[PDB]
RNA sequence: UAACUUGGGAGUCAGAACAUGGGUGAUAAGGUCCGUGUUCGAAAGGGAAACAGCCCAGACCACCAGCUAAGGUCCCAAAAUAUAUGUUAAGUGGAAAAGGAUGUGGCGUUGCCACAGAGUGACACUGCGCCGAAAAUGUACCGGGGCUAAACAUAUUACCGAAGCUGUGGAUUGUCCUUUG
């Protein structure tokens, strides 16, 4: 469970969504990569769901790479109160995928097996994916 | 002198900041029309109301 | 379900009273501040608040002093 | 396989550069040796496929302002979410 | 002032007939509504009905586009808790061919006093041939 | 006959077809039967 | 044998011998006014065309220089306290197209 | 074409939606609290089928005159069954996502020149459609009839259309006294 050890402030204002990707938009650790096409939340449950799911279909052939880490914490009010009366509590951490960002890279493998690696972790995440490679 | 404008689009709906142009131009009513010599000064003015007017 | 927060002091109006080329008096104000961003060039002292007014009349303009840093001075008219 | 390029002159709108990306061009500039950083166009098929002939590190006979110049390719961008370039570098030896 | 007005006394109705062998339904209905509501002439008239009797021989033969012959249904209520009827468009063709024809025409007029007056001067038979022969209806092509 | 949203093959023997405007499934096992995907 | 002549902003189809009711004029009662622009003669005549034919002019007499009958302007708005009334006679000019 | 100063008399201290930059809530509410514009409030008229807040436009009075705006031109219902060139078969238009698929077009990549003869495999990249898609009085998320063009793109010509504007008379106030006007 992705998380940071300690943050200076443990509410705060949650980000933009809109826009796009700032940077982390080509391959460089691995070959064979994930890119997203839609905005939204990852939530570090959803990182470890989808790597135990990658690195199985691979039992020891090469490394996987995270890109991202949720470093926001997001808070959520307890049930059946009003509104007002303060802030929430923290409930989890996320970070913000923008169109154009590698989520994961995998490196070790064949590319007829990557294409399999990669698909059944697409599944387990929110947006959309596209496989792409290593630039010339 | 050589530059002619006239009103076509009306001012309801329209910000407080373009109603002080169309006033410093000499337009009040809707299709009036106005002479003025071309400079600088007024060329400026019918560019930030261009679509509220049309120059001939 | 309370809380600890919700307190605030009142805003302290600062930054410049005067604008770049304006005639002044001789005891106007040209900027509040809390430390020295711009320093005391001619013809301006400094308060004892930092704050910087002129000492004669004329026209007040901003200069530049050194690297990252500035000052402001009047100059007499004509 | 050499550059067959042509010029554009004056400020190029932002609608003309867009409608340029689709008609299958690149916009390109030299900034060579004497050449005045002289704004020029090139094909885009035609360029991926003369680079995979001599190379990433390979000089390229371009055709600009009607003459033959030696130039290579410094940097260029890149647009990964539709896989196609967007702007060239040509920095003449 | 300076309009022309016709009145109970000066209209002339002529008597028409239209074949419906290889026409669409929606097509033919409403030139004969133009028909029917009497826009064919200058002595228009709003307030007075002006219009012409219009015969619809062969009610058969209704050709439809797409699949209109199934997929259009027609319903009806009957004021009963439940009641509701619901009726293909390739059955009505072959049990009640002129309701089919006479509903699609009187759902282009206006539904007032004048507008059903109007309504009353259509005969829609499923033949090739009509009992009116005493009067002389005259052949008609739509355009 | 299976009715999934996700109609795909499982082996080498199956096919997909398309009848009556819905995608089909038939396999030469009567159990790899899908409809409506 | 009609013309059409325009008087007052409007047009009129005139004929011999036809009582017409127009906008105020300046002439005096029982005195006589010229129609100076017409826009179509027919009927009997030859067709002519448009604008305005060559000369073609009509000649008639005025009789009567009088008021319609009085309007009554109500206007109000509801659960707002704001009504007013006005009240309105029209002029007109009453001539007799004595030649076409 | 307004501003500042002096004096007389006030009303107002419950605001709303819409676009946009942000807190709070659950990137819920026709929610709530701030910044910046518009309309309503205190605004008639035309359009959105009906609909204070959305688009067009600010009603001094009279007319059986003309030209336009937003929106529109098969019938209801005023004006093209207008012209050229393509796409779509679902009644899509005229309700919904992850995901699934030899539906059908447009521009490319590339290896065998066979797969069972002139054709043939596998991907990238886009246009428009199909499945996923079940609620309670009655068809019932086109306003109705009805429509494969009267649908959607694209490039040109006409016309309809408001209390807007112009035309022709008339009633007031104000201002130039070009004309006791």
């Amino acid at each position: 469970m992705l998380l940071p050890k300690r943050v200076k402030y443990r509410r705060q204002h949650r980000p933009k969504t809109t826009g796009r990707s700032k940077g982390g938009n080509y391959v460089t650790f691995g070959e064979f990569g994930l890119q997203a096409t839609t905005t939204s939340w990852i939530t570090s449950r959803q990182i470890e769901s989808a790597r135990i799911a990658m690195t199985r279909y691979m039992k020891r052939g090469g490394k996987v790479w995270i890109k991202i880490f949720p470093h926001t914490p997001y808070t959520k009010k307890p049930l059946e109160v009003r509104m007002g009366a303060g802030k929430g509590a923290v409930e989890g951490w996320i970070a913000v995928v923008k169109p154009g960002r590698i989520l994961f890279e995998v490196a070790g493998v064949s590319e007829e097996v990557a294409r399999e690696a990669l698909r059944l972790a697409s599944h387990k995440l929110p947006v959309k994916t596209k496989f792409v490679k290593r630039e010339e | 002198a050589k530059l002619q404008i006239t009103l076509t689009r009306s001012v309801i709906g329209r910000p407080e900041t373009q109603r002080k142009t169309v006033e410093a131009l000499g337009l009040k009513k809707t299709n009036s029309s106005v002479v003025v010599e071309d400079n600088p000064a007024i060329r400026g003015q019918i560019n930030k109301v261009k679509h509220l007017v049309t120059v001939e | 379900s309370s809380t600890k927060n919700g307190r605030d002091s009142e805003s302290k109006r600062l930054g410049a009273k005067r604008a770049d080329g304006q005639f002044v008096t001789g005891g106007s104000i040209l900027y509040r501040q809390r430390g020295t961003k711009i320093y005391p060039g001619e013809n301006v002292g400094r308060g004892g608040d930092d704050t910087l007014f002129a000492k004669i009349d004329g026209v007040v303009k901003f200069e530049r002093k050194g690297r990252d840093k500035k000052q402001v001075s009047v100059y007499a008219v004509a | 396989a050499s550059l067959k390029s042509i010029i554009r002159q004056g400020k190029q709108t932002r609608s003309d550069l867009k409608q340029l990306r689709k008609s299958g061009k690149v916009p390109a500039v030299v900034y060579g040796y004497g050449t005045k950083n002289v704004s020029v166009k090139v094909d885009e098929v035609e360029f991926i496929k003369v680079i995979r002939e001599v190379g990433r590190n390979g000089v390229i006979e371009l055709g600009v302002g009607s003459k033959t110049i030696k130039v290579m390719v410094a940097d260029y961008q890149f647009d990964p979410l539709k896989n196609q370039i967007t702007h060239i570098d040509f920095l003449a030896i | 002032r300076q309009t022309f007005m016709a009145n109970e006394s000066n209209i002339e109705r002529k008597w028409y007939v239209i074949d419906a062998e290889g026409q669409t339904l929606g097509r033919l209905s409403s030139e004969v509504a133009s028909i029917l509501r009497g826009k064919n002439k200058v002595t228009y008239t709003p307030h007075v009905d002006t219009g012409d009797y219009v015969i619809v021989i062969n009610a058969s033969k209704i050709e439809f586009t797409g699949n209109k012959e199934t997929d259009k249904v027609y319903y009806r209520h009957s004021n009963h808790p439940g009641g509701i009827k619901s009726i293909t468009a390739g059955e009505l063709r072959r049990t009640n061919p002129e309701r089919l024809i006479e509903n699609s025409i009187k759902g282009m007029l206006p539904s007032t006093r004048l507008g059903e007056k109007q309504g009353k001067k259509l005969f829609v038979y499923g033949g090739a041939e009509h009992p009116h022969a005493a009067q002389q209806p005259e052949n008609y092509e739509l355009r | 006959m299976k009715v999934r949203p996700s109609v795909k093959p499982i082996c080498e023997k199956c096919k997909v077809i398309k009848r009556k405007g819905k995608v089909m499934v038939i396999c030469e096992n009567p159990k790899h039967k899908q409809r409506q995907g | 044998m009609f013309a059409i002549i325009e008087t007052g902003g409007k047009q009129i189809k005139v004929e011999e011998g036809q009582e017409i009711f127009v906008e105020k004029l300046d002439v005096n009662e029982g005195d006589t006014f010229t129609f100076d622009k017409v826009l179509f003669v027919g009927g009997d005549s030859v067709k002519v065309g448009a604008p305005t034919v060559e000369g073609a002019t009509v000649t008639a007499t005025v009789n009567k220089q009088g008021r319609g009958k009085k309007i009554t302007v109500f206007t109000y708005k509801r659960r707002k306290n704001s009504k007013r009334k006005k009240g309105h006679r029209q002029p007109y000019t009453k001539l007799t197209i004595d030649k076409i």
